[PDB]
RNA sequence: UAGACGGUGAGAGCCCGGUACGCGAAAACCCGGCACCUGCCUAGUAUCAAUUCCCGAGUAGCAGCGGGCCCGUGGAAUCCGCUGUGAAUCCGCCGGGACCACCCGGUAAGCCUAAAUACUCCUCGAUGACCGAUAGCGGAUUAGUACCGUGAGGGAAUGGUGAAAAGUACCCCGGGAGGGGAGUGAAAGAGUACCUGAAACCGUGUGCCUACAAUCCGUCAGAGCCUCCUUUUCCUCUCCGGAGGAGGGUGGUGAUGGCGUGCCUUUUGAAGAAUGAGCCUGCGAGUCAGGGACAUGUCGCAAGGUUAACCCGUGUGGGGUAGCCGCAGCGAAAGCGAGUCUGAAUAGGGCGACCCACACGCGCAUACGCGCGUGUGAAUAGUGGCGUGUUCUGGACCCGAA
RNA sequence: AUGCCGUGGUGUAAAGCGUGGCAGUGAGACGGCGGGGGAUAAGCUCCGUACGUCGAAAGGGAAACAGCCCAGAUCGCCGGC
RNA sequence: CGCGGCACAUCCACCUUGUGGUGGGUGUGGGUAGGGGAGCGUCCCUCAUUCAGCGAAGCCACCGGGUGACCGGUGGUGGA
């Protein structure tokens, strides 16, 4: 029997091209063009999805030594308080805090201050 | 019934390896991988790379082989007994019967295994031990 | 293991004892399975073809010359990858055929005829038309009183010309000789019919 | 169409009983006025066929 | 006795051509029969005699050089050719693998001979787990045509309205082409550029963004707009519906922030300034044959398994024992045989057979077994088919020279 | 000093050995240590090294940076060390 | 390391206590040449069944689904 490739062979192109919306140049018109920017697309996802964790840490430390150094210590030292303390508030949840509640964030940086050591450098 | 019904026994059919169909397979080279010879051709059999192949530094067996060597289908007394509990007279054309002998071949008796029972056995060219041994259970043996 | 004989516009007058070596073997379903498929194989025909670059009409000199050109070097006009060029590996004459042995052969048959006899789908009958002039209206009648299946196998005499012909062009009936019995043809039936003759000759013949 | 044999190899190799594969040895065929005695007699005779060889042997022979 | 196939306004045994089945030939040709006709037979059968003649000539044989036989000149028979020499007629001559003797077979150098075997330009009748318009013949179309070449030669491309032309009367713009309105049609989302009508590619409208910015063109974070739905409070006109307000969710877009060196091939190593690719659609590469070879999965039978050709059947079925593999090995071989070869060896070695988780009697040892008789039942085994991997001989995965 | 052979203990799943089926590979590179050739030059060349990485290894660090340092990606998370 | 999903191997007990399933531990799951295992999609034939001029195929759009190749539903076009 003879058999005919085009039934088979269009499924991929359409998912590919349905994916592929939204590219510019051949990259939304072509399928061999879209192709290939699927194959960057995923693996940039991939790596993505992993680095966005490591960047949302970062800015939820950045803004929680805004919120420490406006209360009048380091991220360093209100750290290392909140631990001495047993304080196991998320640094997410932090931020959230320095946000919204100022007045929660100021009482958790008297907490880490008073459970702080006399003397940190000893 | 209903041959909607039949079914191939397990592990009889396996489907066949297509080979040059794409990277989750046997991906492009078809399993060759090489840039060389074998990349599309094959190796012969006889060949080594050019030194002396292995059937060709050795030597030839000695002798020769006889052009008019007779052949003969043999048979043990053992066989003998195992066939004929009963004993009585045995021929070529019984053996051929029971089975334990080719056709259309000379028969030739050995001598191996046991032999009680009484057989009067008839072949060409017994063996000395198979000899004694019909003659000590009781039987003859005649040409 | 005893089924009755029938007569057509009639009532019964006889009984047939089917012997337990033909019709009550085990059934084997991939013994059954490999011959039914080797049967199938040997009714294809096998009459495909293709034409090869060898064989495609011209296609002899090198187009034109390997180098100075800026295209790539093709060889002749009737390579495969050329639009009206050869086929590669393409289809041939083929036999398909396989060699079952005749003791597998025989097996599958039994076994078909015994689930056949086991489930009650067996049916003996002196002769289908009273008289030698075939009637499809009557033949279709008696087979209707005898079941109410589609499909139905019909073994009768190779001398039996009334029988055969009133019953030969009627939709879901298959005609075949006492010695033509096969696995693929039984396994199809839903039900079997016997002459009288026909079976004792099939008994006659398998011992 | 039927396969063949390799006529060399089926003058120098054949087998035994239970199927292994026997050779003649090399270097006894002249030149034996400096050989011993004992290298003649360790060259003299049939030996099996290395592991290493039988494969492509086996492939000859058939 | 007809349910084959095809057509008919869509899947028809009963509408049509037909099908089962049955009839039918002036004449011509083929075949057969009967006569005419032709020709042969018109005494030699056996017995005896062993005296004579004949039994296929420049032939056979021989020598030289070659060819061909499994046989590559070899110790080279048999067969064929040229050159030379050159027999005999049965007490002859030739063959049985140099040659000789004996024995066996046959009767060269004249001719004819059916059937079983090979093939299909062609003619009928069928079929297909064959193609279906880049396929299948080069050729469904003007096809060995157009066209190319001085020539021998090479050699294309182009099928489909509709059930039925019912193929758009008439009017309008327009030189026409083309279109609009009417009209036909089930459908003009079938208008002779015509079934369906994909992609590349080219427009028009529209939502969002974009003219201070250095961008493998994406991805993650992310405001703002636009659109469509719902939960609140508001227009309570509310049967409305929802404008509008908030919230929530779809979908589109993406100011702005981080990260980020295209694909393939080949390479120690390429984003590479190494190769290849303008784009889309279609086509384009591990196949088939064989009782081939090796190994495996599975199935049948099992110390046996299995048929080849061929025969008979409408078939895929039934026959068919020739053969093959298994059944004992060792040896160069004669040969011998559970042994065999080497050897002076009843020495040792090589190859091959030989079971014990055990019992009983026998000698055995404290026990363990050592050979035998049986079980306490100690487990072998091949062969044929069908799948798969690899391999052999074939073009042998596909493409490519000078 | 190491390395190597044997042996008795202890530990350790995906070690080892035999016999078959199917392979690919047989142009390596850089770095550390020990050497030869060279001028003790070479991003030079040739050997050794139960030495490493790359090849065939993504991720973090070294500005960028196959072969250097850390570390071996089953997938998800807007968790922690 | 934490929490959740997947898979391979091994061990531990049940179900036919290995053809394989049930639950629970422990280890493992980068990968080129290459080896093994199991699957998706297209076409044709056979058997059974089922849909179709109240609209098949093909194509296009939208809404969903699966660990992958991929799949389903709805609408539009189309006419076997
Ligand atoms: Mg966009
Ligand atoms: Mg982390
Ligand atoms: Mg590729
Ligand atoms: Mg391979
Ligand atoms: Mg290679
Ligand atoms: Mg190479
Ligand atoms: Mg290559
Ligand atoms: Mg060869
Ligand atoms: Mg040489
Ligand atoms: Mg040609
Ligand atoms: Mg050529
Ligand atoms: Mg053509
Ligand atoms: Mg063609
Ligand atoms: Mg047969
Ligand atoms: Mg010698
Ligand atoms: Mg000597
Ligand atoms: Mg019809
Ligand atoms: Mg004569
Ligand atoms: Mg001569
Ligand atoms: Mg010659
Ligand atoms: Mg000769
Ligand atoms: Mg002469
Ligand atoms: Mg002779
Ligand atoms: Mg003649
Ligand atoms: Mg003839
Ligand atoms: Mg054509
Ligand atoms: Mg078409
Ligand atoms: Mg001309
Ligand atoms: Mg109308
Ligand atoms: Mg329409
Ligand atoms: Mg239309
Ligand atoms: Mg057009
Ligand atoms: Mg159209
Ligand atoms: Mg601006
Ligand atoms: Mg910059
Ligand atoms: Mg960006
Ligand atoms: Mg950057
Ligand atoms: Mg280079
Ligand atoms: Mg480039
Ligand atoms: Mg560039
Ligand atoms: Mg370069
Ligand atoms: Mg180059
Ligand atoms: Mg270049
Ligand atoms: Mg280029
Ligand atoms: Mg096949
Ligand atoms: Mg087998
Ligand atoms: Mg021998
Ligand atoms: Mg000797
Ligand atoms: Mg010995
Ligand atoms: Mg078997
Ligand atoms: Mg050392
Ligand atoms: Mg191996
Ligand atoms: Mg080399
Ligand atoms: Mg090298
Ligand atoms: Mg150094
Ligand atoms: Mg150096
Ligand atoms: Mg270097
Ligand atoms: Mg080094
Ligand atoms: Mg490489
Ligand atoms: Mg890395
Ligand atoms: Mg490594
Ligand atoms: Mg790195
Ligand atoms: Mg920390
Ligand atoms: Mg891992
Ligand atoms: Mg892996
Ligand atoms: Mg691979
Ligand atoms: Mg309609
Ligand atoms: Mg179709
Ligand atoms: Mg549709």
């Amino acid at each position: 029997a003879r058999v005919k490739r085009a039934v088979n062979a269009h499924k991929k192109r359409r998912s590919i091209l349905k994916a592929s919306r939204g590219y510019r140049g051949q990259r939304s018109r072509l399928y061999r063009k879209a192709k290939e920017q699927q194959l960057h697309s995923l693996n940039y996802a991939y790596r993505d999805r992993r680095a966005r964790k490591g960047e949302f840490r970062k800015l939820w430390i950045a803004r929680i030594n805004a919120a420490a150094r406006l209360n009048d210590i380091t991220y360093n030292r209100l750290i290392q308080g909140l631990k001495a303390a047993g304080v196991e508030v998320d640094r997410k949840n932090l931020a959230d805090i320095a946000i919204s509640d100022p007045a929660a964030f100021t009482a958790l940086v008297d907490v880490a201050r008073a459970a702080l050591p006399e003397d940190v450098n000893a | 019934l209903k041959l909607h019904d039949l079914r191939p026994a397990r592990g009889s059919k396996i489907a066949r390896t297509r080979v040059g169909r794409g990277d989750g397979s046997k991906g492009k080279t078809a399993g060759r991988g090489t840039k060389g010879t074998r990349a599309r051709k094959q190796v012969p059999v006889t060949f080594e790379g050019g030194q002396m192949p292995i059937h060709m530094r050795l030597p030839k067996l000695k002798g020769f082989r006889n052009r008019f060597r007779t052949e003969y289908e043999i048979v043990n007394v053992g066989d003998i007994n195992r066939l004929f509990p009963q004993g009585g007279a045995v021929g070529v054309d019984d053996l051929v019967a029971k089975g334990a002998v080719r056709k259309n071949a000379l028969v030739k008796v050995l001598g191996d295994g046991k032999l009680t029972a009484k057989v009067d056995v008839s072949a060409h060219k017994f063996s000395g031990s198979a000899r004694a041994k019909i003659t000590a259970a009781g039987g003859s043996a005649t040409e | 293991l005893k089924i009755d004989v029938k007569t057509p516009a009639g009532k019964v007058d006889g009984a047939i004892e089917l012997p337990a070596e033909l019709f009550d073997v085990p059934a084997n379903i991939a013994l059954m399975h490999q011959v039914v498929t080797a049967q199938r194989a040997a009714a294809r025909q096998g009459t495909h073809s293709t034409k090869t670059r060898g064989e495609v009409s011209g296609g002899g000199r090198k187009p034109y010359r390997q180098k100075g050109t800026g295209r790539a070097r093709q060889g002749s006009t009737r390579a495969p990858q050329f639009t009206g060029g050869g086929v590669v590996h393409g289809p041939k004459p083929r036999d398909y055929s396989q060699r079952t042995p005749k003791k597998m052969i025989a097996a599958a048959l039994r076994g078909a005829l015994s689930d056949r006899a086991r489930n009650g789908r067996i049916h003996a009958i002196t002769e289908l038309v009273e008289g030698q002039n075939p009637s499809t209206k009557s033949a279709r009648a008696f087979l209707a009183s005898l079941t109410e299946r589609k499909q139905v196998l019909v073994v009768i005499g190779r001398s039996d010309e009334a029988g055969a012909k009133s019953v030969r062009n009627l939709p879901g009936v298959h005609i075949l000789a006492p010695d033509q019995l096969n696995t693929y043809d039984v396994l199809r039936a839903d039900d079997v019919v016997f002459s009288v003759e026909a079976l004792n000759a099939y008994i006659a013949a398998n011992t | 169409p039927k396969a063949k044999t390799h006529s060399g190899a089926s003058k120098r190799f054949r087998r035994t009983g239970t199927g292994k594969i026997v050779r003649q040895k090399a270097n006894r065929r002249h030149l034996l006025e400096h050989k011993p005695s004992t290298r003649t007699r360790r060259l003299d005779g049939r030996t099996v066929v290395a592991a290493n060889d039988t494969k492509r042997v086996t492939s000859l022979l058939n």
